[PDB]
DNA sequence: CCGGCACTGGAACAGGATGTATATATCTGACACGTGCCTGGAGACTAGGGAGTAATCCCCTTGGCGGTTAAAACGCGGGGGACAGCGCGTACGTGCGTTTAAGCGGTGCTAGAGCTGTCTACGACCAATTGAGCGGCCTCGGCACCGGGATTCTCCAGGGGATCGGGC
DNA sequence: GCCCGATCCCCTGGAGAATCCCGGTGCCGAGGCCGCTCAATTGGTCGTAGACAGCTCTAGCACCGCTTAAACGCACGTACGCGCTGTCCCCCGCGTTTTAACCGCCAAGGGGATTACTCCCTAGTCTCCAGGCACGTGTCAGATATATACATCCTGTTCCAGTGCCGG
């Protein structure tokens, strides 16, 4: 049960990392309070998908989240993802 | 058997497996009794729809002066056609990047 | 005087280099440390396959990269060039996600 | 010496004319609450004070608290009859009213447009010089002849301290002169007005202001 | 041991060589065209289903697989694919 | 000679705040039924000629077209306010539809 | 009988009323030529599918379930007609 | 048969047809074999989600001094609970009208 | 009149579940059809979702366990926590008697 | 009273210093075949019911006409909200030096997913008997609307008393 | 000095006025009550789909060391928010007059639902045999790493463009 408790790993999505995703989208100049709402937008997308992946796993009586449960959970919300089999 | 097997996908002049599309319709619980002109009709459409998304990816590969088709060519071939961009509206393709575009108001005065 | 490129051109000189690559733009270990911590509330002592972590990074990045292109139209509507945090909310609200 | 004029509290039809009431099924509801010093008051916002609706004593959620019940509670000053010069008995107040205060409501006799033409062409030509006509709507004309109030008892000007507004209550229109400023006692009470004669002018505008030259017919 | 895993690879590769003789195609792209076909298939079947069930029948036929195309494919694909299919269905029987 | 007086008019912006509070409370229909019923028959002569309708079918489209337009005129307003304005110009509908996904 | 011009049946106050139910206070002078262009294509993407469903069953009359199905295809569900 | 017929809906204590749900599951082409405790789990859910709407329709109908439900009360009942509103997002109810709201900057200022 | 064919609906169960919550109110002919479509629309979601859970795992039976997951996927936060109890109780009440 | 010794703002363009393609080598790991063999497609016949098909009844979609009044079209005013310009300073971009985790080779260990055989409990199938459920028929019968006589409140009323200009 | 014939503040018979409320009339819309028929219940046989106690072996988690790209601050100066004022024309509120939606009728027939009968297109069982899936080996298309060869951006030094404002 090596479950060494964790704390505040959201601050790993650093500043230049977010700036790169920004630049790819086509923005020329960025404010200074976006780096505190992008995290709050990401940490809500991830839950609606991970909860469904874990539910799809439990029903099959397994213990390893595979790479098809994520594809199913994503196809569930109209966000189909080609590439990883299915 | 008396004669020799003359496979069904060669009577019609197709490439996709009629012997397989039929069984797939049957053992998938879409209806009770499956007709006999259904698989022939469906395999032909499946053949036509894939005989075009390659005909554009090939033409897009010859502009990088390469020979092998990779994911990026498929995205650049799809986001530039007004009908495939409407049929594949909500679909994401891995390893595909974005389509090169930049605004008009941001360029330097 | 180290030749001092005039402010506002280095950005326009990489907007057009990040639109031709195909790599992913977040660090792999700091991403895989976040997933294993969000999913600790729902079920206990899980184990993730190695090809189901690389399957979430693409969804997340393709979501953010397509949200910023819709943020960058409000800031132009209001006669600005710098996006602010009172814009993201308008795009989400109009989409229908909150 | 005031001439004989009949008194009456509220309006009245004068023949074919008829007023229309309103039930409690579509009367516009307020949104305030019986919370503080001014429940549906003047300062504290009220979606009926703003849009020129006078609340009903029952539809209000507060109930017996909405101060916006005026054209019924009949809140006035006394303002004993004063005498002016050149006009008649122009009147002076005897309070220290603030701004946004109510003054007497113009109530008289309601007559059809076609009917009005007859009732003025009967008397006007016989040298009576009737000058009390004020239109509210097509087929509505409030006349200050047979009956009236302290409302007929007003005086035109060009630089007044009060004006003529137009509210609607219980589905029907109203007319109430208001206080535009905080005017104390010892001051003349008058309101300017616009008109449109059918004949001709008979007197240059004469008020006592600086730019009150005007006429009777011009703005 | 490693029972099997069917796919459409050996058929996509046969189709490619009729429109581009000297051209190859890598694994990451084969594994995308596979899912593309395996996705369009179920959208086209899963509505002939509901048509047959609305009109109170029990058989899927070509009269269903046509009406299931004019509703899915938009524009000019719906005018070319329909012309395509009714060639194979005609030629097949006459043999 | 014998004239008539006239009270004030409403300051611009009150007969437009009454109509809102009046219309957001009733449930009737807001387009003329015969003019709408002729447009439906004029459009549908391009797909198949000489087809008839059902009295309860021609009234099934009107309960959706309007619930569409009313929901669009609610997202135009948020943009028109975003630009620090009160009026709604044509260059807002296009932004709304563009972000939403139609064009 | 042939027809034409009938898009001019969505009059000006008929758009002003739908606006007021939306919640807009002032209205420019060119919305009245932009809304009749937004309304004329939402109707085709529905009448085409209604006509298709009817054409399939060999009828000659657009019944009141074809419209419900055509609107259900595009995520615009309708409650209260069937 | 021989003895008295006790309807399959009565044993569990429901009010919805556990006899009829089973036939619809069997003739809809959803599978090849249907279990035995499927309709009993499926009807006890279609009952709760109708109680949950008629309750609020009544609670928002008595607030107008009426004793009869009309389509307007249904929408007023559903557009105010943030879970029924999420389960019923893209749905249009006929003869329903809109909710009352005006923005905060269009109110005339002093 | 040829004694026209019959038509089935939920109109005498919707009306029963009303009197156990409000023993005084009535319902209108035009606000009945809405609840009718409501039930005939929430039935398909919960059936079809289990019809694919039972296929991803190579089975051919719709047990009383697929319906306990289709609910956990379809319904929101606090709604999907009472329906589960309703179901798991009205089956224990049936398996004994 | 505008122009002339020197005088002050806009314009032009090479010239530097940096970043972005060219062509050569070079080399490696994945693409494209060949090979065996096991499933799964194919070829013929037999037996049961779903759909093509002809004839019938009658519901309900068009077509036309007349009167009413609620709504649409047009022109006058006249005040308020959109667009342009200016000025002040706060905040994000650019480059350079310094501190810290991502990343690439391994190596060890075992936890859990995939297979194989036995075998019992469970849902499809079928025949028989009877009670729930839809269609139609009446009744009531709580809800809108007027007579309608009279019931707290309010006048019009001509007259009952308080009052005076001289009267005697 | 003491007193009279009308004349202004009060007073209640006629009336009068709407108008809470007791009490007639008429509803179209739901609410309870009988024939009628067919889907749901019960009682039995059967042949599989699925639970389960072993059993092999792949791969997801943990440790360690090491060389180097990427994150981290820090100072400056500039290009962009933001707030304010003045001109103005465009969208709103009214009065008249014109028009064609609406309700309510009569009249003729296209085509939508049913129903009884006969054929022919699929589900289904055996044998029979070849297209396709995993394995194992060979070699070439494309990713580095240098070395030029430019093409893009930024700025100081003359030249027009009229000249500062003094004057006799
Ligand atoms: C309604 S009467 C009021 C009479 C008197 N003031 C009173 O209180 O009884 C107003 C009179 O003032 C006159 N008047 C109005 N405006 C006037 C003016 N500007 N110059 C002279 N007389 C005017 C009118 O002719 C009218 O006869
Ligand atoms: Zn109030
Ligand atoms: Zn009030
Ligand atoms: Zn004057």
């Amino acid at each position: 049960r090596h479950r060494k408790v964790l704390r505040d790993n959201i601050q790993g999505i650093t500043k230049p990392a977010i700036r790169r995703l920004a630049r790819r989208g086509g923005v020329k100049r960025i404010s200074g309070l976006i780096y505190e709402e992008t995290r709050g937008v990401l940490k809500v997308f991830l839950e609606n998908v991970i909860r469904d992946a874990v539910t799809y796993t439990e029903h099959a009586k397994r213990k390893t989240v595979t790479a098809m449960d994520v594809v199913y959970a994503l196809k569930r919300q109209g966000r189909t993802l080609y590439g990883f089999g299915g | 058997t008396r004669a020799k097997a003359k496979t069904r996908s060669s009577r019609a002049g197709l490439q996709f497996p009629v012997g397989r599309v039929h069984r797939l319709l049957r053992k998938g619980n879409y209806a009770e009794r499956v007709g006999a002109g259904a698989p022939v009709y469906l395999a032909a459409v499946l053949e036509y729809l894939t005989a075009e998304i390659l005909e554009l990816a090939g033409n897009a590969a010859r502009d990088n002066k390469k020979t092998r088709i990779i994911p990026r060519h498929l995205q650049l071939a799809v986001r530039n056609d007004e009908e495939l961009n409407k049929l594949l509206g909500r679909v994401t393709i891995a390893q595909g990047g974005v389509l090169p575009n930049i605004q008009s108001v941001l360029l330097p005065k | 005087k180290p030749h001092r490129y005039r402010p506002g051109t280095v950005a326009l000189r990489e907007i057009r280099r990040y639109q031709k690559s195909t790599e992913l733009l977040i660090r792999k270990l700091p991403f895989q440390r976040l997933v294993r911590e969000i999913a600790q509330d729902f079920k206990t002592d899980l184990r993730f396959q190695s090809s189901a972590v690389l399957a979430l990074q693409e969804a997340s990045e393709a979501y953010l990269v397509g949200l910023f292109e819709d943020t960058n139209l409000c800031g132009i509507h209001a006669k600005r060039v710098t996006i602010l945090p009172k814009d993201i909310q308008l795009a989400r609200r109009i989409r229908g996600e909150r | 010496k005031p001439p004989p004029y009949k008194h009456i509290k509220v309006n009245k039809p004068y023949g074919k004319v008829q007023i229309y009431t309103a039930d409690i099924s579509e009367i516009p509801k307020c949104n305030c609450k019986p919370t503080d010093e001014n429940p549906c008051g003047f300062d504290s916002e009220c979606l009926n004070r703003m849009l020129m609706f006078e609340c009903h004593p029952q539809v209000c959620p507060a109930g017996e608290f909405c101060q916006n019940q005026c054209f019924t509670k009949r809140q006035y000053p006394e303002t004993k009859i004063i005498k002016t010069d050149g006009k008649g008995w122009g009147l002076v107040a005897k309070r220290d009213i603030r701004k946004g205060e109510f003054v007497n409501e113009y109530v008289g006799e309601l007559i059809d447009k076609e009917e009005c033409m007859a009732r003025i062409k009967h008397a006007h030509e016989n040298d009576i010089t009737h000058f009390y006509m004020l239109t509210i709507d097509k087929d509505r004309i409030i006349d200050a002849g047979p009956k009236g109030n302290y409302s007929r008892f007003m005086n035109h000007s060009c630089q007044p301290n009060c004006e003529a507004l137009k509210w609607t209550v219980n589905g029907d229109t109203r007319v109430g002169l208001f206080a535009v400023c905080d005017i104390p006692a010892g001051t003349e009470l008058t309101f300017n007005y616009n008109l449109d004669c059918l004949g001709n002018e008979k007197t240059v505008c004469r008020c006592g202001a600086s730019n009150c030259s005007g006429f009777l017919g011009d703005r | 041991r490693k029972t099997r895993k069917e796919s459409y690879a050996i058929y996509v590769y046969k189709v490619l060589k009729q429109v581009h003789p000297d051209t190859g195609i890598s694994s990451k792209a084969m594994s995308i065209m596979n899912s593309f076909v395996n996705d369009v298939f179920e959208r086209i079947a899963g509505e002939a289903s509901r048509l047959a069930h609305y009109n109170k029948r029990s058989t899927i036929t070509s009269r269903e697989i046509q009406t299931a195309v004019r509703l899915l494919l938009p524009g000019e694909l719906a005018k070319h694919a329909v012309s395509e299919g009714t060639k194979a269905v005609t030629k097949y029987t006459s043999a």
